[PDB]
RNA sequence: GGUUUUGCGCGAGUGUUUGGGUGUAAAACCCGCACGCGUAAAGGUGAGAGCUUCGGCGCAUCAUCGACCGAUCCUGAUGUAUUCGGAUGGAUUUGAGUAGGAGCGUUAAGCCUUGGACCCGAAAGAUGGUGAACAACCAUCUAGUAGCUGGUUACCGCCGAAGUUUCCCUCAGGAUAGCAGUGUCGACCUUCAGUUUUAUGAGGUAAAGCGAAUGAACUUUAAAUAUGUAAGAAGCCCUUGUUACUUAACUGAACGUGGGCAUUCGAAUGUAUCGACACUAGUGGGCCAUUUUUGGUAAGCAGAACUGGCGAUGCGGGAUGAACCGAACGCGGGGUUAAGGUGCCGGAGUGGACGCUCAUCAGACUGGCGCUCAAGCGU
């Protein structure tokens, strides 16, 4: 993993595989997760998932 | 000493959420919709759907 | 830390006493004394009678001087004021000059009994290098 | 242009005069002035290597160096923040001071009246 | 013999053991004069641990403004033996200087220099002898020395690299910084960040339009893609004096001003923290791949920066390896997967839908057997 996406993944508390976090959808955070798209899978949770 | 799943153990759910008993009793998960005759889809929407 | 580097058993006794104090009181004085008890000899430089005589100047003459080191005699100081000093060790000339001036000499356990939290104390450190 | 010692200065480097030209790694950079001469100016600029940063002191003369327009946002922000906080304290109401990161859009409706959608195909044949 | 650190005794002093006395006799006990080393020959302001009678007092240390001295630069006093001296006011002065001592001795560990010097390993050279018959041998100096080999002895745990920047000069190299670690000090999620966002730098680079002007160099708008800078308290703004500076001139700079903002104190997210000082081992290969860029050849190829890995990496796949894909490691039980697979070897489908292909050595996201409405190919 290149150092900049690895820094993003350490900033999002995703330092291990199959790790989940809740992120408020913000254009700064949106650009961060669009940067680390080759490593993550993300989407909109419903009430049951939370 | 031992984490118990509230979705499997009902007593743990009642400990964390006291509303679970009356949520299950009053059937707020099987709530029905508002009654009355529903209107029909407008023709404009249907002609927009099956366009060229 | 976990243990003092000193092999002096009485130093370890003082370390146990001030571990208890630091744990069971909200006094930063006891924590600082415990930290300085853990420290090495080069990090605890000798404090001379003249340096204490300087620091006992404005409104501290009625306070109890606390030195976690050895107080040494200073020949440059001609007149020794009245002083209540609590320290690890005293040299013979320093102790004799303190008691000859009407002052008093204390160890750290007498300080821990008379002043368990360090009220109205004057913590003094020796010069570095 | 006159330059002080300690101002944030950005360099762009043209090809008009080849005297005292810096390398393309310094092309279009930004630094801080510590030295001013009759012609040249000494600028500290940060430099990346592997895992760390090294400051480098470089000399560029007048026609490629200019005062940067990166800092004026700080002064305008402190001026407006002070002034609307003064108005908020005078009027006794809370007001918003920070910068918001532009939350996503809310819900709304668009009318089909006078805006009938057109149907398209991958190629525009006409 | 130096040097760093831990413990210990005494401490402006410290060290009995050259020696003397003594003894239950190489022990232990005592010390008269020396000698070695060291010491001698307190100011303001702001932070700051700690204390507080809540008013404040403020360690160590740092910053800044001052004070004194060896000596240096002029001005050159009363005086002077009449050719000596330095009083007052000035300097961008220094110092291994002062500004309320820290050392001495010992123990343990590490490092450096010299002695055989971690162990073994030349050709030689010298001294003194033994023999012959046209230099050789013996003993010693000598455990000689130079490079360069080979070897260098229980276990477990924790932490763990580099194969680079710069300088100087022998060629036969060191120093500095970097990566790893230790102690001290200062704060402490204050603050910091291989990061996004906002403004900003070089690319208006692509595009769209020119029923707008003008002509990729056209532009209202504006990509993609990467990379510097700033995001308040170490802060803001303006007003007024001084300065050794600067300019025609507060034209700017620095030193003195004032105000209010601690209940969005002035984006996001993370924060199991960072900075400085001091001290200590191992290392200075190259290779592959990517992105961008330049040039040449019949074609390969050559020159730059970039990160990721290898050296120092085990496991699942990959027909062996290697590269490449997955994923990085305490000992076990259960469940689920990644890459890759489900005709047999081999665990799991001769699974399903649609077509194509018969190849006199097809083809296999084939290794072998073998396969043909596949066990091949595409979804």
């Amino acid at each position: 993993i290149p150092p900049k996406p690895r820094k993003i993944l350490q900033l999002l508390r995703l330092r291990q595989i199959n790790n989940g976090v809740f992120v408020k959808v913000t254009k700064a955070t949106a650009e961060m997760i669009k940067i680390v798209e080759p490593w993550v899978a993300y989407g909109y949770p419903n009430l049951k998932s939370v | 000493v031992q984490k118990k799943n509230p979705l499997r153990n009902k007593q743990i759910m009642l400990r964390l959420n006291p509303y679970a008993s009356t949520f299950a009793k009053e059937k707020l998960g099987e709530v029905k919709a508002e009654e009355g005759k529903p209107p029909k889809v407008p023709a404009s929407f249907k002609e927009l759907l099956h366009e060229a | 830390r976990k243990a003092p580097k000193s092999d002096n058993v009485y130093l370890k006794l003082l370390v146990k006493l001030y571990r208890f104090l630091a744990r069971r009181t909200e006094a930063p004085f006891n924590k600082v004394v415990l930290r300085r008890l853990f420290m090495s000899r080069i990090n605890r430089p000798p404090v001379s009678l003249s340096r204490i005589a300087r620091n006992l100047k404005n409104g501290n003459e009625k306070k109890t001087v606390v030195v976690v080191a050895t107080v040494t005699d200073d020949n440059r100081l001609l007149q020794v004021p009245k002083m209540e000093v609590a320290a690890l060790r005293f040299t013979a000339k320093a102790r004799a000059r303190i008691e000859a001036a009407g002052g008093r000499t204390l160890t750290l356990d007498q300080l821990a009994l008379e002043k368990p939290t360090g009220a109205n104390t004057l913590l003094l450190r020796g010069p570095k290098n | 242009r006159t330059y002080r010692v300690g101002d944030i200065v950005d360099i762009k480097v043209n090809g008009a005069v080849q005297k005292g030209m810096p390398h393309k790694f310094y092309h279009g950079k930004t630094g801080v002035v510590y030295n001013v001469t009759k012609s040249a100016v000494g600028v500290i600029v940060y430099k990346r290597v592997k895992h760390r940063y090294i400051e480098k002191r470089i000399n560029v003369r007048i026609e490629h160096v200019k005062p940067s327009r990166s800092r004026e946002d700080f002064l305008r922000r402190v001026k407006e923040n002070a002034e609307l906080k003064k108005k908020a304290k005078a009027e006794g109401v809370p007001v918003q001071l920070k910068r918001q990161p532009a939350m996503p859009r809310e819900a709304h409706t668009v009318s089909i009246a006078d805006n009938k959608p057109v149907t398209l195909a991958p190629v525009a044949y006409e």
